């Protein structure tokens, strides 16, 4: 697995693999790993697929129960701290081999600057939490392939589509050297989701935008 | 035991009656809610799930329980099933029961009355729902609107006289707040609360409608 | 004591008297429950098992927590046993239980009366049973009809002269709907109908509404 | 207390009263249970354990209540120790026991009265024992019948003068039936604790059989 | 609150002067009880423990559950401990114990009047202890006889009169059913003893053709 | 241990050993491994003789005690079910040593052909049961032999004088390789045990007709 | 065992072995490990019988109670959080030796499309759930197997017959190649068991039409 | 340990030997194995010795206190089946080391045949139980030795005197190749204890008897 965020000017972007796995069997290819989980924030998670969707969907529930019984959403910081405190609370069972691990990419809407309102917050299995002040994240077995591409890519972010294109190739560059991330799959038509965010909102990046830049990465080292 | 019932019953009534009213009615977009509220941040109009919308007339402390209890309800229920199993009828019924066995066990009955009402979902035709559950838990759908809280048969007979089915926002807003005003014993929108559940909006129905597009509305 | 078991009875008996009366008898194909009910949503007769039914009188909230307490009930024994061993007469027995202890020891007793209605498995060759459990507990065997909340007396007697047995499902809610009529002008709008069709192979319960609830009242 | 005491008693007393009627003979073959019961499946008249029967008048729910609990009794006695450790006397001993609580501590007494009849194991020659139990926890062994609900003193005067020890069966259900008229299959119940039958005494008699009992 | 203390009262004692009535009487060869009883089957003498007997009058039920709940204190005491920790004594301060709290905080208080009775162990010359609790947990120590149930008056007047210390069983016997008259016959009456010669376990019941024959002749 | 049970036309009949071991000593040898646990039904237990017949009576109580409560007996399926959460019931002791599997014999009253009303029911450590549509079925140590003999022997079953035979012959096969199931002792003239039912409910063989059926295979194989 | 599923248009179709084992014991050869639990709904279970038929059990009951207490059924995927959720809680007894694994057929009536409204559901041992988007799907010691033979064969699925003849060949191949999956016996007539699942409901296959399509796939290999 | 229980006409005699260790050192030389439990009945005891003495203690407790509560003594069956769940009780801590297994001897007076009113139940550590019918049993660690001592021995038992010297014999063979069971101790004058049971109830051997038979058996081997 690998998912990937990054942070474009005025907005934030996070990405993720389709691929699923037990041992070297490949037992999915079309999985959805990153969630839209409140109107400015989205949450894509690693590991055991049982609890990592268990996560996304009772985190989302717990944001919108908070904003219904309180009139008001909650601030940034509460909402890292309760995906904190999900996570720990998971440690146990997690030491026993259902692990997950989230990465949050978010737009803060009562910030300051509205350029940098962009968050990304990524997490380890203690709970410990992060908020990047360098742009981009990435959490999975393919992580670590992916920040070493982004580290090279990530100066021609300029907007919204540079952006995106960056972390569909750290993607890419992840499922390339990493064989439990699954990288663009031109036969089926299955490539990496996406969610951007910015100040009108969360929005699903459309498949085709996805397929464009996939075979337009391909092609970039085909030549 | 008669007489803890009768005594009950009138605490719950008398205290009703003392309150300010809220309207509820089913219009083209959907349902609309308008209640008499001065303050700017207490609410008696909330929303409980994706397309369910809740509104309460009475004591605020005891409504504002039911409405923390229902999205409890609702909450859980999603979890445990899905998102599309919550519906207005099952959150009406709930209220009935509970406010059954607070109206039967509380040291004090509550002195409130609640509304439920659910729109379709986005893409769907399903007309609009409307319970009104009263303070011994007695639920009652309506078709097209639902008065609580101060003189009702004041406003329901503007109402029914007044409502015309399928209306603009604006025409139902418009016969709403005439059929308010026609109870009260003075309004505008630094007295108003009014909310939408819009069965248009994609996936969270409910939406505030403040300050200068109320205004916007108001004057047609 | 004799003064308070007075009182609650007399809570009851007004209770349910207050309340829209409901109409369940057996006609040829097995067992057909009429109510008189406004509403297009909130249900005063439901299903129990697989050839078991209920039909209820009184405040909504208080028999419905007995109707979900009845479907508990029954889903548990089926599955404890096998569902085969849920009979209409236990279900009728386990009210009879509830609504005694209810009425003796809880805060206010249930303004309710219910019926419970079995027919015969697929295939199988049973007589209908109808039980008539009161706010009290109390239990009544009856094979033809139970009448239950409102003005009870002109619903039965109506019923009394005009009751057949094994009439067609059209000529028993003829019947139905006039000693209703007598009672506390009634379409499909305002009834509620459903049957115990002995004839379904296994779910026995089916709602007839709309267009072929009118289609049968012509 | 002693007020609230007789207003439970009362209530009782009067709930019983307005029930239908129940009658236990000893005869020859054992003991028999008749009982004036029109419905078709709901019955006071039940087996308790191998050789003991329980009859019961007054509120269905109440009795079947102490019936469900009686049987629960005897049968973890039974696993517990042994089946021919399981009595008549015991069975009577715990009704008196629960009944005296209920009647003491439940929001309201139980409207009911109980008998409760064992006959000897097969091949052992021992007198049939009858018990009744009241409202209140009152245990009374009787020698030769027991009368049980509404007003018990025409049935019981009925077979005072009219009871015949050592009867044959259509001898004791005729004695029965004309006592409880001071009545065909629709409404009657009959059972009988069959000091014959190997283990499991308690035997049911039902339409065309009863029937042919009655009429001679 | 004295209100319902008097009332409670009443109904006790009201509830046992309707019952029948039993006699306990210290004789030569240790306690006789002999009870006006018709019943063939539920009895109002029991064995508690290997020297100790107990009797009540009153109603049933209550003095059943009393009568079981003293065999419980009694063995878990023997078990716990050894069978000769179990004393008469012991057994009668339990009641005592049992009945005050009865008396003041159950829904209804019990009907019944109680005789703990204790004779030597095998060997020992101790003099037989009668012990009375009545309903309200009241303890008394008796040295010769106690009367329970009904009309007390005229049956203990009996028995002032003709009570003779160490008389014969069939003596013992005699003046306990003449005692009992003035307030009958085998199918009437349940008598045991507690023998102080028996070996371990001195409660015995003494039923038909010997009871009979002991009676007159 | 060793017990059978087989289908004949009509009814259904249920045969076992004797004998009772530990390790390689014989504890018994007039034990009883087969029980009439209700009117229409027979249970056999093989494993842990405490917990065999624990299993026995408790089960044979249930069932009455179901039956007084409702007036009514349990369908057959029920039955089933109860015997299959009992042994469910038991695992984590089973897995400590104290297993039992039992093996249920019935007459199902509630069938629509009375040739088909024979039930043979046969259960796993877990619970898992099945029911027999192939005739017979077994349990036990010899288990696999008696099942081998009733699959050649099988086809010559015609009524309950035949099944029965059947029945002694396969626990003689299993006796026969097995040393903890025990054979026919002549010399102290013990026996298999048998239940028969049909629709006359559950009757026990009587030892005599065992045992000339049993000399009589014991001639054959002379 | 070997349980297949796969989409046809405007349906679904599920098949199952019939072979029981422990270990290399056959122990039964007529098993069903393919339920109807719901009117649109077909659950087939793979591992411990016990478990697996506790499971299919348990979840039909639970939608059915559901039903009767609210008026209306669960939507789809409701039923799908439920079984997720059973098996999720079954996770501790599957790491001691209790596993059941199950696979989900079924028709959505409240889908867009009524001829794409199939679906089928896969779960692993801590619940996780996938909606296969793919066509078909496979459970049991022998998936591999199904699932690379149906890989072949999926492009001739055009109506229900030939679905579920595709899903005979695939428990044909299953059992070819694992001796847990139990291939058709011709001797005694026992076929694998399917269930159909389209917009008027879910309907048990017929035994005949089973037995026809396994002897065109014999005959169509000799 | 040995304790040995045998029938003769109209009534049952069980003896015990003395001897108590600890690993190989004797720790006790005058210990009582065997207990009058109830008129009719006597229990003895192998194994752990604080545990067995504490079951022949509760046991007898037990005993009486159904007597008193209900006035009437327990049935021999009721005996039998609260001595086995106490048994069953201790399993767990039998298996840490505590074993106590039982052997209980008594006279049925609610028996049919009064001659065939004794009765010998023996158990195992699960409490498994069995009623003998072949005369005689034994319990310990020289049960064996004991039992096929009583397997010749046994047809010279014709009244109470001569089952009493089987019963003597036995234990002397079973202490003669057991070194945990005691064999008479003629320099202290300490002989195995004995109790026997018939219709007047169960009294204790007196200690000179069973120093005179034991003489003979001395006196008769050398
Ligand atoms: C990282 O490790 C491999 C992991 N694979 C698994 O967890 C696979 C997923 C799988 O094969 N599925 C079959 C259909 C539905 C799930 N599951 C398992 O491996 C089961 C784990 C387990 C083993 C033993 C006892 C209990 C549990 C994986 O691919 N994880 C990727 C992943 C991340 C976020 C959301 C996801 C949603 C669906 C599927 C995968 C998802
Ligand atoms: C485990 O397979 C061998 C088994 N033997 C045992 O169970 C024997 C039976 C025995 O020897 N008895 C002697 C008197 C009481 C029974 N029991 C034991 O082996 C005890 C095992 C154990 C040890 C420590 C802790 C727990 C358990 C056996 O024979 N089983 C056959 C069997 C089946 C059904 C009913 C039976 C009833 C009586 C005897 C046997 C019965
Ligand atoms: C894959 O694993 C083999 C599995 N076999 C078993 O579970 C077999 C089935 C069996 O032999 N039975 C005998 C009569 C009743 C069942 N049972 C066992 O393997 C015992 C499991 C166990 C052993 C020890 C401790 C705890 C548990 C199997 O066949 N599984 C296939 C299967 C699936 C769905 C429904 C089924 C229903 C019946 C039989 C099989 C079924
Ligand atoms: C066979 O097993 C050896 C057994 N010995 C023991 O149990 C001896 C008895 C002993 O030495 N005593 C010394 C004074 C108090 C008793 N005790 C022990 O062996 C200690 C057991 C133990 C070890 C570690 C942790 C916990 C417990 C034995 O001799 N048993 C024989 C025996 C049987 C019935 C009644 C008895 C009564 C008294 C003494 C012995 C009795």
């Amino acid at each position: 697995t690998t998912i990937v965020a990054l942070k474009y000017p005025g907005g934030v972007v996070m990405a993720g693999d389709r691929r699923s796995t037990q041992g070297n069997m490949i037992s999915g290819r079309d999985v959805r790993k990153v969630y839209i989980t409140d109107d400015y924030t989205a949450t894509g998670i690693a590991g055991t697929a049982a609890v990592a969707v268990e996560f996304a969907r009772l985190y989302a529930v717990e944001l919108e129960h908070y904003e219904k019984l309180e009139g008001v959403p909650l601030t940034f910081a509460g909402k890292i701290n309760r995906l904190a405190i999900m996570v720990r609370g998971n440690l146990a069972a997690a030491m026993q081999g259902l692990l997950a691990l989230p990465l949050l990419a978010g737009y803060d809407i009562h910030a300051s600057d509205p350029q940098s309102a962009g968050r990304i917050v990524s997490f380890d299995a203690a709970g410990g939490w992060n908020i990047e002040e360098e742009g981009y994240q990435a959490v999975g077995s393919g992580s670590l392939f992916a920040k070493s591409s982004m580290k090279k890519l990530y100066s021609q972010v300029t907007d919204g589509d540079s952006g995106l294109r960056v972390a569909v190739e750290a993607l890419y560059d992840a499922a390339d050297d990493d064989s439990a991330t699954g990288g663009p799959d031109l036969v089926r038509g299955i490539f990496p989701t996406a969610v951007i965010i910015d100040a009108d909102g969360a929005v699903d990046v459309p498949e085709s935008r996805i397929a464009e830049l996939a075979r337009a990465i391909i092609e970039s080292r085909s030549g | 035991m008669e007489q803890a019932m009768r005594e009950r019953s009138e605490l719950a009534r008398k205290g009703i009656a003392r309150a300010k009213s809220v309207v509820a009615l089913a219009y083209a977009g959907g349902v609309l809610f308008v209640a008499e509220n001065p303050s700017r941040s207490l609410q008696k109009i909330s929303e409980l799930y994706d397309r369910v919308g809740f509104a309460a007339a009475g004591k605020f402390n005891e409504f504002d329980n039911l409405r923390r209890g229902g999205i409890q309800f609702a909450d859980t229920r999603g979890y445990a099933y899905d998102r599309r199993d919550v519906t207005g009828r099952q959150l009406a019924n709930v209220y009935a029961q509970t406010l059954g066995t607070i109206f039967t066990e509380q040291a004090k009955p509550y002195e409130v009355e609640l509304c439920v009402a659910e729109v379709a979902h986005y893409g769907e035709t399903k007309r609009p729902e409307l319970y009104r559950i009263t303070y011994d838990g007695s639920i009652a759908d309506e078709p097209h609107f639902v008065v609580m809280g101060g003189t009702t048969e004041p406003i329901a007979n503007a109402l029914k006289e007044s409502y015309a089915e399928n209306a603009s926002l604006t025409d139902a807003l418009r016969i709403a707040v005439a059929a308010l005003r026609a109870g009260s014993a003075t309004l505008g929108v630094a007295s108003l609360e009014v909310a939408v559940l819009d069965a248009n909006r994609p996936r969270r129905a409910f939406r505030r409608i403040t300050g200068s597009a109320l205004q916007a509305l108001l004057v047609d």
